[PDB]
């Protein structure tokens, strides 16, 4: 069973910074299947940087999303205030899927 | 479905190829019409 | 199964159609384009059938100009269709439960007319090649059928048989049982040559047929030259 | 593109609860719809997912004996049943899909609002 | 001095129409010759 | 290398006899003065097979014996062959492997490594039958596919002059020879080229067109006229006559043809409920 | 509904010649008729305009001919008081 | 049905619209029949 561990746990920049997260893995994952979400609080989440790489439709172009093999990470250049939520990663190459731990933006 | 008449016989069926048999006489019958026209018309030319 | 559907050819036989109405009620005898009753007075070429089975609703979606799935990745049938048609509900043979009747599911793009689809490789339904292993996005084209009995009609299994003949008499190889007289010539005469009717005087010729080439035409486009068929001699119509 | 979910309903414990994805705005012949279970301010949680076409399934093995995911082309809607409730069982419940036109979407870009249950005894 | 186009007349942008129309005959090239004739007979007219 | 049609590529269109008359047919012909490759051995492309090819050879010894088509020419997809051996011929719709050596007394099986699900067979005697020198074989094929049918067309004809080595002029129509029920979807196409330790073949691609067909009183095709060529030919064809007199003829329209499609639907997305049209409890 | 309209060829006999002039009817030979690129039926013919071969008469566009200034009898009706003749 | 070949075959299937377009074309054949006929016919009264 894949474990994704998801660190660190809280990061706490002031609006306009640079942020970074990230999602290693027990085993290796192919990076065909790798998807990043941000979940608003009271909110469904949604797909922000789905295949590891690529943007979702309309998505502001300041995420952007790298790595292939057991790290991946995600960062983010400027922060503005709409930002601050709960960000997850999903694997679905084999079964079972399984999500992260979370990772809250504060200010 | 074709131009011929025993063919249309030997394939379709009475109640159903009789459709046909109105489609190929109507033409036909319009061909002969406009001849018989065109002939009279000309004769008018030749007796002046 | 349906999506690989045998084809058998049937030539130089004397064929007779009395035979098949002797079943169990068709469930359908259609035959677009040549009564099926008067089937015995005529002379084809190459006639063809080709058979499969099915489920029970999806019969009517055997026709021409139609679409739902059979038609449109397993079998499909050209607009001027010139055939007869034959599906019997054979549930005393086909159902015990059986799960070796197969069809596909997906597809890129419909068929073409009277083509046959055997391939059996992973559908990719994205933009991400798959490795031949089946995952999201990475589908299996075919699906058992699983005809149980005690499913009611609707999901019960079909036999079904197309038989398609084109119907220009070239060399003329199967057609249904008829006497032969022997020919008269050089008197006004009610003929029959191989399919054609109508009466003349049939007489000896010059033309040359090659031997591809067996009934001639003229201008009007009516038949005016025959190859008789027992004795291939070249006749003239008149 | 949306998915409609079902509305809030309240079990006593034993029970068991049906639950249902609308569908409508895409072509859902061929995606897949997947189930995800959140409690109250943790983490995401799996459930399992079905291919829509062929019906095939896959499950956690946890939630082994008591979830059947299937789905009903004609009303273009996928269910989950979960059984013999218990106290633990109390989240929300949201349903996914990709986006598919012609090609699918590559993720899950489509995500229901989300229904509650909650497993008590008053 | 006129002249008529059968295909636009009676098929208006339509392709069926057209593939349905040219089995008919030979009637668009009989009212061509018709009219073709009449109108350079009234060229001759003035001439003399 | 490239050179240019001359004329050449007509067939019996149909299986009736027909004499002293002129013929319109439309149908898939090769155009007149069209533009063809041209392929020197002393080279076996993956050429594209559209619509239909004309084939040609001029060759003494058959150093080409054969053809391959297919799809993809792997063993995913079916493909056919057609080798043509010293006293027969072959051919099979079956799956195959071609290896990438395609050439051929040598071992039949230096095309392909193994076969599987075999749909369709049949031999009968070979298509090279040409019967010392002082002539070349001047060979022509047609191969078509519609409707799940494949048909070969042929003719053959002695030759005068070596030295240009390109089509020569004259006109020679191609009897029909065989037609096969097969039931593939073909787009590639290569040839099978036998050496063993001076010959030249061509490709051209078919088009829809339009003939206007002159029978001599034997019953043998010895003229035609293209009839979109330029404009005297499409004068000739609709006054359906080989010659022209002095005058100003009026022969067809022009229209401007349309570029892309439009859609305007209005933009609502509801379901409307046939779920109580259907399914109701108590109709009334 | 999009542009179009007939067509006529002026030939002189196939016993004589093959050159052939083209009469595009009730169009203006400043828009070239044909829109060379454009899809359109009567499509193998492209006959290229130059300076010699386009002249507008009343009747329509007439390209294939070059417009001498003298004058003779009437050989080959164009219309509008035009005719046409094959000459040196 | 209508007079409006697109809306014939948009509604209607092939086997069955065959017979409203056979219609609508004899209808139009036989309105350009009239009006060369009647041209023909009137050309003679210039021509004397
Ligand atoms: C026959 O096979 C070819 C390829 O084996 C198919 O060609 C594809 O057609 C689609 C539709 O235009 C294109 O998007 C692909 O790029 C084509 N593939 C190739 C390799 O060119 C063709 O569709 C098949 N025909 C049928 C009826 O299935
Ligand atoms: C039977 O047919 C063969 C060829 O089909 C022919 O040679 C033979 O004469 C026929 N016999 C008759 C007509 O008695
Ligand atoms: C044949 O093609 C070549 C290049 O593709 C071109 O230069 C040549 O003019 C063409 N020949 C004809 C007759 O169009
Ligand atoms: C040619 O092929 C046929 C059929 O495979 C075979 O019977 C025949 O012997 C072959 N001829 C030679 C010379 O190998
Ligand atoms: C074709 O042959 C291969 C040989 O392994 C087999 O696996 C495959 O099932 C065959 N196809 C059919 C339709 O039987
Ligand atoms: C037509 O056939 C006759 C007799 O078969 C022959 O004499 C004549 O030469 C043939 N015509 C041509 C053009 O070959
Ligand atoms: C063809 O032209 C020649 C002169 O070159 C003439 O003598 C002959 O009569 C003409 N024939 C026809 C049929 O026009
Ligand atoms: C063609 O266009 C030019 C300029 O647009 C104009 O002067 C001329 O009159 C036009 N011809 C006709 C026949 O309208």
């Amino acid at each position: 069973e894949i474990v994704l561990t998801q660190s660190p746990g809280t990061l706490s920049l002031s609006p306009g910074e640079r942020a970074t997260l990230s999602c290693r893995a027990s085993q290796s994952v192919s990076s065909s299947y790798l998807a990043w979400y941000q979940q608003k609080p009271g909110q469904a989440p949604r797909l922000l940087i789905y295949g590891a790489s690529s943007r979702a439709t309309g998505i502001p172009d300041r995420f952007s999303g790298s790595g292939s093999g057991t790290d991946f990470t995600l960062t983010i250049s400027r922060l503005e205030p709409e930002d601050f939520a709960v960000y997850y990663c999903q694997q679905y190459g084999n079964s079972p899927w399984t999500f992260g731990q979370g990772t809250k933006v504060e200010i | 479905i074709s131009s011929v008449l025993n063919d249309i016989f030997s394939r379709l069926d009475p109640p159903e190829a009789e459709v046909q048999i109105d489609r190929l006489i109507t033409g036909r019958l319009q061909s002969l019409q406009t001849y018989v026209t065109q002939q009279l018309i000309r004769a008018a030319e030749i007796r002046a | 199964s349906v999506y690989a559907w045998n084809r058998k050819r049937i030539s130089n036989c004397v064929a007779d159609y009395s035979v098949l109405y002797n079943l169990a009620p068709f469930f359908t005898f259609k035959c677009y384009g040549v009564s099926p009753t008067k089937l015995n007075d005529l002379c084809f070429t190459n006639v063809y059938a080709d058979s499969f089975v099915i489920r029970g609703d999806e019969v009517r979606q055997i026709a021409p100009g139609q679409t739902g799935n059979i038609a449109d990745y397993n079998y499909k049938l050209p607009d001027d269709f010139t055939g007869c048609v034959i599906a019997w509900n054979s549930n005393k043979l086909d159902s015990k439960g059986n799960y070796n009747y197969l069809y596909r599911l997906f597809r890129k793009s419909n068929l073409k007319p009277f083509e046959r689809d055997i391939s059996t490789e992973i559908y990719q339904a994205g933009n991400k090649p798959c490795n031949g292993v089946a995952g999201f996005n990475c589908y299996f084209p075919l699906r058992s059928y699983s005809f149980r009995p005690t499913y009611g009609v609707g999901h019960q299994p079909y036999r079904v048989v197309v038989l398609s003949f084109e119907l220009l008499h070239a060399p003329a190889t199967v057609c249904g049982p008829k006497k032969s007289t022997n020919l008269v010539k050089n008197k006004c005469v009610n003929f029959n040559f191989n399919g054609l009717k109508g009466t003349g005087v049939l007489t000896e010729s010059n033309k040359k047929f090659l031997p591809f080439q067996q009934f001639g035409r003229d201008i009007a486009d009516t038949t005016d030259a025959v190859r008789d068929p027992q004795t291939l001699e070249i006749l003239d119509i008149t | 593109m949306q998915l409609v979910q079902s509305g809030p309903e309240v079990k006593k414990p034993g029970t068991s609860v049906k639950v249902s994805c609308k569908a409508s705005g895409f072509r859902f012949s061929i995606s897949a719809v997947q189930w995800v279970r959140q409690a109250r301010g943790q983490r995401l949680e799996w459930i399992g997912w079905i291919v829509v076409g062929s019906g095939d399934t896959n499950y956690a093995q946890k939630f082994q004996e008591r979830v059947t995911i299937t789905r009903d082309m004609s009303t273009s809607t996928a269910y989950m049943e979960l059984s013999s409730l218990r106290f633990e069982d109390t989240a929300v419940y949201y349903c996914a899909a990709p986006y598919c036109g012609g090609d699918c979407s590559d993720g899950f870009d489509i995500w229901g609002q989300g229904t509650m249950v909650t497993v008590s005894s008053a | 001095k006129t002249s008529v186009d059968c295909t636009m007349y009676i098929c208006g942008d339509s392709t069926e129409c057209s593939n349905l129309l040219l089995q008919y005959g030979s009637f668009c090239t009989q009212l061509k010759r018709a009219l073709t004739g009449i109108a350079v007979e009234q060229d001759k007219n003035t001439q003399e | 290398a490239y050179t240019n049609s001359f004329t050449r590529g007509v067939y019996y269109p149909d299986k009736v006899f027909r004499s002293s008359v002129l013929h319109s047919t439309q149908d898939l012909f090769l155009p007149f003065f069209s533009n063809v490759t041209w392929f020197h051995v002393i080279d076996n492309p993956v050429l594209p097979f559209n619509d239909g090819v004309y084939f040609a050879s001029i060759e003494k010894s058959n150093i080409i014996r054969g053809w391959i088509f297919g799809t993809t020419l792997d063993s995913k997809t079916q493909s056919l062959l057609i080798v043509n051996n010293a006293t027969n011929v072959v051919i099979k719709v079956c799956e195959f492997q071609f290896c990438n050596d395609p050439f051929l007394m040598e071992s039949e099986f230096r095309v392909y490594s193994s076969a599987n699900n075999c749909t369709f067979e049949y031999v009968s005697q070979p298509f090279l039958m040409d019967l010392q020198g002082n002539f070349k074989n001047l060979r022509e094929f047609v191969f078509k596919n519609i409707d799940g049918y494949f048909k070969i067309y042929s003719k053959h004809t002695p030759i005068i002059v070596r030295e240009p080595e390109d089509l020569p002029q004259g006109f020679s129509a191609l009897e029909p020879l065989v037609d096969l029920p097969i039931g593939i979807n073909i787009t590639r196409f290569q040839t099978l080229l036998a050496l063993h330790r001076a010959a030249a073949y061509y490709v051209g691609y078919l088009q829809p067109r339009t003939f206007l067909l002159k029978y001599n009183e034997n019953g043998t095709i010895t003229d035609a006229v293209d009839c979109a060529l330029d404009p005297l030919s499409e004068t000739k064809c609709t006054l359906k006559s080989f010659t022209v007199e002095k005058g100003i003829y009026q022969t067809s329209n022009f229209r401007v043809q349309p570029t892309e499609s439009i859609v305007r639907f209005p933009n609502i997305t509801n379901l409307c409920p046939f779920d109580e049209v259907f399914n109701a409890t108590r109709f009334a | 509904p999009c542009s179009f309209g007939g067509v006529s060829v002026i030939t002189p006999g196939t016993n004589t010649s093959n050159q052939v002039a083209v009469l595009y009817q009730g169009v203006n030979c400043t828009e070239v008729p044909v829109a060379i690129h454009a899809d359109q039926l009567t499509p193998t013919w492209r006959v290229y305009s130059t300076g010699s071969n386009v002249f507008q008469t009343r009747a329509g566009c007439l390209i294939g001919a070059e417009y001498v200034n003298n004058s003779y009898e009437c050989d080959i009706p164009i219309g509008a008081g035009i005719c046409a003749s094959y000459q040196t």
